[PDB]
RNA sequence: GAGUUGAAAAUAAGCAGAGAUCCGGAGAUUCCCGAAUAGGUCAACCUUUCGAACUUCUGCUGAAUCCAUGGGCAGGCAAGAGACAACCUGGCGAACUGAAACAUCUUAGUAGCCAGAGGAAAAGAAAGCAAAAGCGAUUCCCGUAGUAGCGGCGAGCGAA
RNA sequence: AUCCCGUGUGAAUCAGCAAGGACCACCUUGCAAGGCUAAAUACUCCUGGGUGACCGAUAGCGAAGUAGUACCGUGAGGGA
RNA sequence: GUGAAACUAAGUGGAGGUCCGAACCGACUGAUGUUGAAGAAUCAGCGGAUGAGUUGUGGUUAGGGGUGAAAUGCCACUCGA
RNA sequence: GUAACGCAAACAUUGGUGAGAAUCCAAUGCCCCGAAAACCUAAGGGUUCCUCCGCAAGGUUCGUCCACGGAGGGUGAGUCAGGGCCUAAGAUCAGGCCGAAAGGCGUAGUCGAUGGACAACAGGUGAAUAUUCCUGUACUACCCCUUGUUGGUCCCGAGGGACGGAGGAGGCUAGGUUAGCCGAAAGAUGGUUAUCGGUUCAAGGACGCAAGGUGAAGGGGUAGAGAAAAUGCCUCGAGCCAAUGUUCGAGUACCAGGCGCUACGGCGCUGAAGUAACCGAUGCCAUACUCCCAGGAAAAGCUCGAACGACCUUCAACAAAAGGGUACCUGUACCCGAAACCGACACAGGUAGGUAGGUAGAGAAUACCUAGGGGCGCGAGACAACUCUCUCUAAGGAACUCGGCAAAAUAGCCCCGUAACUUCGGGAGAAGGGGUGCCCCCUCACAAAGGGGGUCGAAGUGACCAGGCCCGGGCGACUGUUUACCAAAAACACAGGUCUCCGCAAAGUCGUAAGACCAUGUAUGGGGGCUGACGCCUGCCC
């Protein structure tokens, strides 16, 4: 029994695209994204590894004040988040 | 003085506020819950004020 | 120890609804609870005395018992006792100091203690520092007992009864001496009656300094203090009492 | 049957004579809180074992004692619960006021609270009226009548 | 009198029982201590249709503007 | 120093609702303030300041009531209800 | 077109920005805070935080500026805080009792931190977050595998968690100072380097405890319903308990200073010495020691353990080992001794906790300062009365006045000296006197001592700071409490005294009732009336 609550497949908003997730994308390799408020970290992880086929080190998550959850999806060294967020339309 | 004087009010945890006049409160006694009947009747906006959440944003932990 | 509990009921002067029905209660110091076993009906069982120790909760001190067999009780103290002492409840057993036994089978005539006055129950009379009992006769299912108020009453004779006076004999001799020994015993200031207003007390209010004006000396709640008797009237045990007090 | 994609109305892309947008009837979905009901809670959250909690339905069981009752485990679309302006039925039930004061009395069985249910509810088919003449369950209007009456025979109340 | 109730007593059965404003007699009327039952009657948070010697922004609902809002109050609540 | 107690000199000891005095808690006197800087304050001094002490958090007691080391004082700038 | 513009810490100049500047930015001065006017937290606010733009309104003036308006952004956690663990006060309460209804009592449980239980530190980075991201080095909980034992698991019976105040001595450290070591050094004037800076490093791992304390800490079997607790046996390189300390962590950094940037901000390279002595906490040892009485929470986690009663059981439960591999929810911004909370205000007010530098001093007082933070959102003049906040005053010295109200005077330390009365503890710092600066000396141990000698001033606790004292009476014994916002007392309370009730299913109190307090108490106790330490007393009248 899996999800504290069911949400959805869905779950993912959309990517954040400013100038400080540019530079996170090069310096932590790592990813940045709006989710579902009612979205776990576990449930994260197991959705965009299982989505892009790519390893998740640690995923980071807080809700910005208005009550939308914004995530930090940090990759493992292996895996490249510039080329990969490249052929998603942030670069 | 060093004593403040007839200030009503002061700074107290939303915990305690909640506790005493919060919803679950207004809904488990008979006469309190004729209140929220009288409330829904004149249609006010926000029925009883001092409700917490258990949650975060507006957490008393 | 497994006997020294803290399980108070807290506040201990409120009632249900949460009113001060027992008045001057309250401060105090925390204190915790000593079970005493006044029931004594470990039978058989020889056991010895190991140490005297205060109870906050009490005048008497209480006794640190260790039976043969190996458990621990704590009871009350007997007066001439001291540690290494021992003790036997029974049928049988001497009239030695700090014994138990049933009524019936004692001497005519022995300061003793801690008497049931239903048997079952467990031990209700002279459990102060140095309460005192002193048996007069005996008739058919009754003794006739003597209390420490110095009333005589029949109690059933099956019924227990700890032999020996209690100890402690000397707490008359305090002196407290300052208002805040009181205090911190756990009682607490008693205003006076023709102190107050008329809106609170029978005797206040007046002008000036009040004399208790109103032909009676009166409670808070109109019933004439000083003199005048309040025993039911036809109580179930009226019967049993042969006596009065001092 | 011709233009539409809510209000303010701007853009972007769509859907439209093989018939949309719309209008009507019937269905499907309906996050979380709330009778709230898996358990907790500071309503809109947290924990789970993912569960209609609790009661009468209905299948088995098997306590202190034979039978039985409490209890435990099951199946259950599973009836009940809560809400609702006034009107209405039942329970409790004021005081100011009037009497030129006031206690009988009046305000009044009114206001209020509490419980209950319907489109109305309650009443209702004579152990009834009435007078030697008769009528035929209730309920509502006109009337009898401010009459018969009751009343510190005062204020007032007042039928059939 | 009639109708209903706490306490205590405590009947009779159509040769009966109850009522006819204490009560008794004679007449007359009815059948108590089990139930059910439409209508005419009461009302308006409300829907449709009609009407007005009704209002016209200090009026008319508090509210012609996203009002029980803004604001005040710990709170019930008040309130433009 | 005594039959031993009693009693008495020096050391040790750290009691006390003990003393003086900050924080802390109060509110005695004055001056100022009086359409105030403030719907009880500022300033200069004042009492307690290891206790019947102060105080944070979380609770309890309810108006024919509560609470009151008792003034009818307090119970949300409201109190003979 | 007046009163006011919210303390008497305080501003000045040069330059810049711009339509315009006392008020916005920069520099230089100067001044103020520094047990705050500093930096962190809890509550509460609720976007005020950062950026770019605007200045209608708001800001007691202005304003290019802002906690204001518009536009866009910003809060990253296995270890911090809470919840997923535990319980107290209290709450709700299945069945149960009691009540016209509403509901009241109450057990089993269930909630409920302000408490218990639990795992992370340094350096680095950046407009706005950092024990959260980065680098290093850690730790807690699970799933692998090597050995294993046959059961586990829950219930359950124990151990334990586990608790007071006060006081004192010892050992330590944090922090300070001084020296050494290293680098730098003209500060325009008689002299002068005697000058200025730096000298730093956490969690964790491994390892030992002294004239620190103590002299059973920690075990093993056995009887008897008895596996734990308890009645008797032995045995202990006779020792234990700890904070600090030695190492790695840390041949790394960190680092004072030098060598180059180009315009309004930090950033590249380099990189010396990195120790000692003394003072030293309210911090730790210590849930330690002594003393005292008023006698000092619970429950889980943890460790045993034998049962009985159930479940889960041979692709399994408990123990140990390195190396792996794995890691839920919410809070995180900003103000928080306040222009953002609470006081209607950008209000002279209130507001829990943490950290505590130097010089002087007994000191968390005071005075002046450091780090850090600020100059109080109207200004410019002028120098009338009058008012306030202050400073002084010839001669007199309470003549003032309801009253010495107010002001003044006293004051620290050391030494001498100290009466009536007394409950023998006091009174008492009684009263009253003398000495204190600066320099130089005697001493195998008297915190600029003590003593001796000099020297300066009118004056030596020179400033701030810092008792006025005495004699006689009333009332109350005394410390205490009281009218928030006119009364602090002689009023209340008080220890002590007396009377009267109450034998337990107690009197009393609260409830329609059930039942609650009394009391988990029982006459040396409990309720009520009056008096009010202590001494001597307390008469007549039923």
């Amino acid at each position: 029994y899996p999800r504290r609550i069911l949400d959805v497949y869905q779950i993912l908003q959309s990517p954040i695209i400013t100038e400080a997730a540019i530079k996170n994308i090069a310096d932590e390799n790592s990813l940045l994204f709006t989710v579902d408020v009612r979205a776990d970290k576990k449930m994260i992880r197991e959705a965009i590894s299982n989505f892009f086929g790519v390893k998740v080190r640690k995923v980071n998550t807080l809700i910005r004040p208005d009550g939308t959850k914004k995530a930090y999806i940090m990759l493992n060294k292996e895996y490249n988040a510039s080329e990969l967020a490249k052929k998603i339309g942030i670069f | 003085g060093k004593a403040a004087l007839c200030l009503t009010k002061r700074s107290r945890s939303r915990k305690s506020l909640a506790r005493t006049h919060g919803f679950r409160l207004r809904m488990s006694t008979t006469s309190g819950r004729a209140l929220l009947k009288r409330r829904r009747a004149k249609g006010r906006k926000i029925l009883c004020t001092k409700t917490n959440p258990s949650s975060g944003k507006r957490a008393s932990p | 120890n497994n006997l020294i509990s803290g399980q108070r009921r807290c506040g201990k002067g409120r009632n249900a609804r949460g009113i001060i029905t027992a008045r001057h209660r309250g401060g105090g110091h925390k204190r915790l609870y000593r079970k005493i076993d006044f029931r004594r009906n470990e039978k058989d069982i020889y056991g010895k005395i190991v140490t005297i120790e205060y109870d906050p909760n009490r005048n008497a001190y209480i006794c640190l018992i260790h039976y043969g067999d190996g458990e621990k009780r704590y009871i009350l103290h007997p007066r001439g006792a001291i540690i290494g002492d021992t003790i036997v409840s029974g049928t049988e057993v001497p009239i030695k100091m700090g014994n138990a036994l049933p009524l019936t089978d004692m001497p005519l005539g022995t300061a003793i203690h801690n008497i049931e006055i239903t048997l079952g129950r467990g031990g209700q009379l002279a459990r102060a520092a140095g309460a005192v009992a002193k048996l007069i006769a005996k008739e058919g299912k009754s003794a006739t007992l003597k209390l420490p108020s110095g009333e005589v009453r029949l109690i059933s004779k099956n019924c227990s009864a700890t032999v020996g006076q209690v100890g402690n004999v000397g707490v008359n001799q305090k002196r407290l001496g300052r208002a805040g020994s009181k205090r911190w015993l756990g009682k607490r200031p008693v205003v006076r009656g023709v102190v107050m207003n008329p809106v609170d007390h029978p005797h206040g209010g007046g002008e000036g300094r009040a004399p208790i004006g109103r032909k009676s000396p009166t409670t808070p709640w109109g019933y004439p203090a000083l003199g005048r008797r309040s025993r039911k009237r036809n109580k179930y045990s009226d019967n049993f009492i042969i006596r009065r007090r001092s």
